[PDB]
RNA sequence: AUUUCACUCAUAUUAAAUAAAAUAACUCCAAGUGGGCCAUUUUUGGUAAGCAGAACUGGCGAUGAGGGAUGCUCCUAACGC
RNA sequence: CCUAUUAGCUGGUUAUUUUCGAAAGAUCUCUCAGGAUCGCUGGAGUUGAUUAAUAUAAUUUUACCAGGUAGAGAUAAUGAU
RNA sequence: AUUUUAAAAUUAUUUGAAUUUUUCUUCUUAUAAUUUAAGUUGUUUCUAUACAGUACUUUCUUAACCCACUCGUCUUGAAAC
């Protein structure tokens, strides 16, 4: 019977402890470019450009940039399919993503490692190791250092 | 008589029957209302290359066809 | 091609050798050890057992270290229980 | 009891066999099925697939469009699985050799006195079995009025579908929902 | 034409001697590997400096429940593990990702260390291979090495010799071995299950879970 | 050998440690020895007890060797001691335990049937800890003292149990119950 | 059960009868698929009038041949016999029911001298 | 920002794993449906209900087979001869 | 006689085999025994794949996000006590 | 009727080589066979030395062991009092 814009946002849009007050000074000092992954996190201190009910905490590409606003392309699941949605929010409600920094350093690693590897003509793979079984190695456990423990009864 | 007010039963099963479809991911999106006065400048950029390419091709065609 | 009977690749000697070119060599080589007479093993069993005195001594040392560790753990458990009983 | 999609049976979509009982067309599809099976030619495979297509997917190709498509190689042979129609908007046509299902009489005459000739698909198979120097084309398949009504329904936002109306006057399907003055627009 | 028959005849002997020398090489490799493993364990026995193998990088998984009343993600895990029938069995390379994805399906399977004799038995008497073309695989029993060579000869792992040589010690080609191998369709156990409803690890009799090294007896009883 | 009488317990000893971390560059090593139905079952029980007493599991524990350090002589006759802890339908209770058999393998397992028969305590409720060796005179139990007496006897008035061979249904006449 | 005579194997005899055709007596025994809802025969309850299916289909190698091990062919007069001159050991002839006595005689003699076998050779005599 | 020229980032196991992943994707025409119910877990009203109302998943409906003596929904397991 | 009036309602609705195969949600409605429209389904067709890959995935891993339910508390705030 | 062929194995050779050290040790230079290859063939009786029976094929009628509730329909649910 109640489906307002801010319905059910008592805690989601509530400001955190010690975090009350306007956004920090240099929050306005992020270089946003087109086609950039970015998280959309609501800031209730700023009311204009507030992200809508469902998109808090989501992530999406930047498809629009205006003087103080950003258009974000966020895929939302409805019924039987996911469809794209363009949400236009002010920049205080936008936080630069931390999905591409995982590969920024990898792609800098490529230009310094694969180059030297090919020019010296070795075969080296770069895929992630997804390490499972630990290898076999020769160990030295000390007979003095080895200590014993045991379980305990009821009390 | 009383009617079933609401239920979400069988709904996501029906969804996964044909699967949760995804956007088609087109390479180019229209920018009809996207940041005017900038893509107008891009429009002006494109004609600069177009005019020189067209005149060069026409001159080459005429000089080769005599 | 037409399907034939799937010959047992483990008991059918011809098809098993066709699958494994080394199988016939391995089987004959093991059959030779089997054919080795009882006199050789009877004479060499004592030598093989006495050549492993060092190995069994090392195993005994490790097991007795385990036994001493268990005994000392028992001692510490009893000391703690006795200390906290009062 | 097995867990497979549609009980593990691979399903294919589209035409399996031609449904036209035209004896010459049946001979043609048999010949090109043999050619596609024996030769490794994707050219022959594509022709064999296209020969059994429905009429709406063998659209006519205009003479002007044929000439434009074959402009960049004049010594090659055009080949289309549809009909060839004359384009009165084209002033002059020159030296074009094309194989097609059907030629309209005027287009055939024009191609003939322009210095080219019209080949049928049996001739094309006879003298280019592997499709060397042959470029295959097709007309605009979804340019007909039928798909002008397809896509998003007319009434959805930004929908270009053509509605089913009796007449295109102001009194027919123009007032409410098609202009901002009456309720909404589109 | 006339030269063709002798051209195709000579390549038979060429590949025959090539693969014979390679079988000599792998025989040397089995002997070396057995000697190395035994000596590395004896070194551990020598002093208080231990040695072991970690998780053997390969596990054998057998489904235990039917195709009815299953959670959707359990069904998806079964589908992409290729465990689709009640008595299906597969080889699974062991790593963090697949171990995590198999833990969610643990109560419906039993899995453990296959060991060499059991993998050889499974491949020789229950091994079926996808000889058909991509997505048209047409399950076929091995019965030969021609299909194995056709699918893997250019990748020099041609032969059931090589397939066992590769499946036990998980070398560089597990993709082209596990995926090439059809899912094993095992018989019901000769002596029977204990309790499919309960874990193998509970004090009461039970079946599902990680049998570790105890699955060899179950496999050769089910084979 | 008779399989029906025998249980299915053998010896094992597997050694490892918690994972050395950046925070814990040099962790200490620990060990403990129990027997159960299987080596895997014993490993699971050991990891459960590790999680209950300390904070570690497979996610933070590894093993670095495995051996089967069997007994000195399985044919010996012993008297050992363990500590029992179990729970009922309303609480928990603890005591000690000692019994005689040939080896620790069945020495662990003769207790479960008695516990289930008397207190209906399923095996998932009993905990056994700290196996060691007991004395023969220090036992304050009633029954176990006469076990190692100097000389003892009693009759054999148990009912006969014949083979399926000779458990013939129709008898010529009624059998007696004396035997010998 | 199955009948195994020679190479010919018939997977089922005693052709299916319509449900309730025994007790209900306007209902002819000729098989009809019962739609119903709680019909118990569509539901396939145990021990009641199992329905014909595709699993009962005979081997196509020995499908339409008689215990004669030959395919039957019905003939109206002597002008329909020629095609059997290449298949006298694969086909057995059978006179049509509405063929007169002397026509039957003159085609039976032709079949005899043609060495092809006739099924209903002892009809109307 | 766009375009064009250079160089080049494993591409000969595949920029982590696994995958009867193209049985995919899209379009057109159209049927039936739009009274639901039950089970585990969670939960609202009610003293409670084989009560009324919701969430997830699976079933009954639409489905038989072996078992629970018996049973639309429980366990095993889904079905050509 | 108009008239075989109308009926969102009840009953009935006729040969076989094979293949695919649901919904009892949702929005609007003088709507709540109905209808339309989405969703689920079938048929038809094209583009694709057919190159143990890529698209793809009710799966996991790695990296990074958002939460305020369970729990915990009255000395941390309100409301109690 | 232009792969039940090639190889694989075995036998009888033979060539040289080899090594576990040889009466089932291993591999080609060459031959001839055979099947363990390359999904069952052989021997003897009977039918039987007949034109249709006491046998053989089949239909029907009876029993017997196990099973089996009136169908159609509305319905979440019908064998339904």
């Amino acid at each position: 019977k109640s489906r307002g814009k801010r319905s059910g946002t008592r805690y989601k849009f509530s400001k955190k402890f010690r975090k009350h007050g306007e956004c920090t000074a240099n929050k306005y000092l992020e270089k946003l470019n087109y086609g950039d992954y970015v998280d959309i996190v609501c800031d209730s201190t700023q009311q204009k450009g507030m992200p809508f009910n469902y998109y808090h905490g989501k992530t999406g590409k930047i498809f629009h940039i205006t003087k103080r606003g950003v258009g974000v392309l966020v895929n939302k699941r409805v019924k039987h399919r996911i469809e794209q949605k363009k949400v236009c929010v002010r920049i205080e409600h936008v936080r630069k993503s931390r999905c591409n920094e995982d590969f920024l350093l990898r792609k800098i690693k490529n230009a310094e490692l694969i180059k030297e590897a090919k020019l010296k003509n070795e075969h080296i793979n770069i895929k992630r190791k997804t390490e499972g079984p630990k290898p076999a190695a020769m160990i030295k456990v000390p007979p003095s250092k080895i200590i014993t423990i045991e379980p305990l009864p009821f009390y | 008589a009383k009617s079933k007010n609401h239920t979400n039963h069988n709904q996501n099963r029906k969804a996964h029957k044909n699967g949760i479809k995804k956007p088609k991911k087109h390479k180019f999106m229209s920018r009809k209302g996207l940041d005017p006065n900038f893509f107008r400048n891009q429009k002006y950029c494109l004609k600069g290359i177009q005019k020189k390419k067209k005149e060069l091709k026409l001159k080459a065609k005429q000089e080769k066809n005599n | 091609k037409k399907r034939l009977q799937n010959k047992n690749s483990l008991t059918n000697f011809a098809v098993r050798c066709r699958l494994n070119p080394a199988y016939k060599l391995l089987r004959s080589l093991a059959v030779l050890r089997m054919r080795k007479s009882i006199l050789e093993k009877s004479k060499n069993k004592k030598e093989k057992r006495v050549q492993k005195q060092i190995q069994k001594k090392e195993l005994q040392k490790i097991n007795h270290d385990y036994y001493k560790g268990v005994a000392k753990a028992v001692k510490k458990k009893k000391k703690r229980e006795e200390k906290k009983a009062k | 009891g097995i867990a497979l999609k549609n009980v593990g049976r691979i399903k294919k979509h589209g035409r399996k066999h031609l449904v036209s009982k035209n004896p010459y067309l049946r001979l043609l599809v048999k010949l090109y099925n043999f050619l596609a099976r024996r030769t490794n030619a994707n050219f022959n495979k594509i022709i064999a697939k296209r020969l059994i297509m429905p009429k709406r997917y063998r659209p006519p190709l205009s003479l002007s469009k044929l000439q434009y498509h074959m402009a960049n190689h004049p010594n090659d042979i055009a080949v289309v699985v549809g009909s060839i129609t004359d384009d009165k908007r084209l002033f002059s046509l020159k030296q074009l050799k094309v194989c097609a299902l059907r030629f309209t009489e005027t287009a055939r005459k024009r191609i003939e006195d322009a210095g080219g000739e019209c080949l049928t698909f049996d001739q094309l198979a006879l003298k280019y079995p592997t499709g060397k120097k042959c470029v295959l084309l097709r007309g605009p398949t979804k340019a007909r009025t039928a798909e002008k009504h397809f896509g998003k329904a007319p009434g959805k936002p930004k929908s270009k579908a053509r509605p089913y109306v009796r007449s295109k006057g102001r009194k027919f399907e123009k007032a409410r929902g098609r202009r901002k003055s009456r309720a909404y627009k589109k | 034409a006339a030269k063709k028959i002798k051209t195709l005849k000579l390549i038979n002997k060429k590949k025959r001697n090539d693969l014979r020398q390679r079988t000599l090489r792998y025989e040397e490799e089995y002997e070396s590997e057995r000697k190395k493993i035994i000596e590395l364990k004896r070194e551990a026995r020598k002093n208080n400096c231990f040695y072991r193998e970690a998780e053997k990088k390969v596990v054998f998984v057998i489904r235990l429940k039917g195709v009815n009343k299953l959670p959707p993600k359990v069904r998806s895990v079964f589908r992409l593990l290729r465990l689709l029938q009640v008595h299906n069995g597969v080889f699974v390379k062991v790593n963090k990702a697949t171990k995590e994805m198999l833990k969610i399906v643990e109560p419906y399977v039993t899995y453990g260390y296959p060991t060499l004799s059991t993998v050889r038995k499974l491949l020789y008497k229950r091994g079926y291979v996808r000889v058909g073309k991509v997505r048209r695989y047409a399950r076929k029993k091995i019965q030969d090495n021609a299909d194995i060579s056709k699918h893997l000869g250019k990748y020099n792992v041609h032969g059931i010799e090589d397939m066992v040589y590769q499946l036990y010690t998980c070398g560089p080609v597990f993709k082209k071995v596990n995926n090439f191998l059809w899912a094993f369709k095992l018989k019901p156990p000769r002596k029977g299950f204990k309790a499919k409803r309960h874990a193998f690890n509970e004090p009461r009799p039970g079946d599902w879970g990680n049998r570790e090294a105890h699955i060899n007896e179950l496999i050769n009883r089910m084979i | 050998i008779d399989n029906s009488l025998n249980t299915n317990i053998h010896q094992y000893h597997i050694v490892g440690r918690a994972i050395p971390t950046a925070k814990d560059k040099n962790p200490n090593v620990y060990r403990m020895c129990i027997f159960a139905k299987n080596d895997t079952n014993a490993k699971s029980r050991f990891w459960y007890f590790m999680k209950k007493i300390n904070k570690l599991k497979k996610s933070n524990g590894e093993l670095l060797a495995c051996e089967q350090i069997k007994e000195r002589f399985p044919l010996r006759v012993k008297n050992y001691g363990v500590l029992l802890r179990y729970d009922s339908r309303t609480g928990t209770h603890n005591m000690y335990k000692e019994f005689r058999d040939t080896t620790k393998e069945g020495a662990i397992a003769q207790l479960y049937s008695e516990m289930a028969g008397r207190h209906r305590a399923r095996a998932s409720s009993i905990n056994i800890i700290r196996i060691s060796e007991i004395s023969s005179s220090l036992v304050r139990r009633p029954h176990i003292k006469q076990l190692l007496k100097r000389r003892l006897r009693f009759p054999a008035l148990h009912l006969p149990t014949l083979q399926k061979e000779y458990r013939k249904k129709f008898a010529s006449k009624r059998p007696s119950t004396y035997r010998m | 059960a199955v009948k195994k005579v020679g190479k010919i194997i018939k997977k089922r005899t005693k052709k299916f009868t319509r449900f309730q055709s025994n007790r209900f007596m306007r209902v002819k025994p000729a098989w009809r698929k019962p739609r119903g809802i709680d019909c118990r025969v569509r539901r396939r309850y145990k021990g009641t009038n199992l329905m014909p299916s595709i699993g009962y289909g005979s081997n196509k190698k020995t499908k339409f041949l008689l215990p004669n091990n030959k395919y039957k062919y019905v003939v109206k007069n002597v002008k329909e016999m020629e095609p059997l001159i290449m298949n006298h050991t694969k086909y057995c002839v059978q006179i049509a029911h509405n063929v007169s006595s002397k026509k039957r005689k003159q085609i039976i003699e032709r079949a005899k001298q043609m060495n092809v076998s006739v099924i209903n050779a002892k009809a109307r005599l």
